[PDB]
């Protein structure tokens, strides 16, 4: 109920 | 709005990588990104996600909010989500 908060983030890796 | 019929998640610990089999793309979320997907796997509303958040996390809820709002439109432009 007290965990750090930082901003979702979404990271692209790659591809086929 | 819901996740996209074409992505595939899996699932290690903390984290979710994502594949999406039309565009042939993939990705990886950090711990509160991931807390985010499995609530929208779940079906929930942006709303109920914003309650769970500010309930496990120390922040107010303007500064959610925006941020909430920023990752699902991140999402949205590859393809990761649909009807937003
Ligand atoms: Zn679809
Ligand atoms: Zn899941």
């Amino acid at each position: 109920m007290t965990k750090t908060y930082t901003a979702p983030t979404l990271v692209e890796y790659g591809g086929l | 709005m819901k996740i996209s019929d074409a992505v595939v998640s899996a699932h290690i610990d903390d984290e979710v990588v994502l594949l999406h089999l039309q565009t042939g793309t993939y990705f990886g979320l950090d711990a509160v990104g991931s807390r985010i997907w499995s609530l929208l796997e779940e079906g929930k509303r942006p709303e109920e996600i914003v309650d769970a958040i500010c309930a496990e996390y120390s922040v107010d809820r303007p500064t959610v909010e925006r941020d909430l709002r920023d990752f699902l439109r991140a999402l949205a432009n590859k393809e990761l989500l649909e009807g937003y």
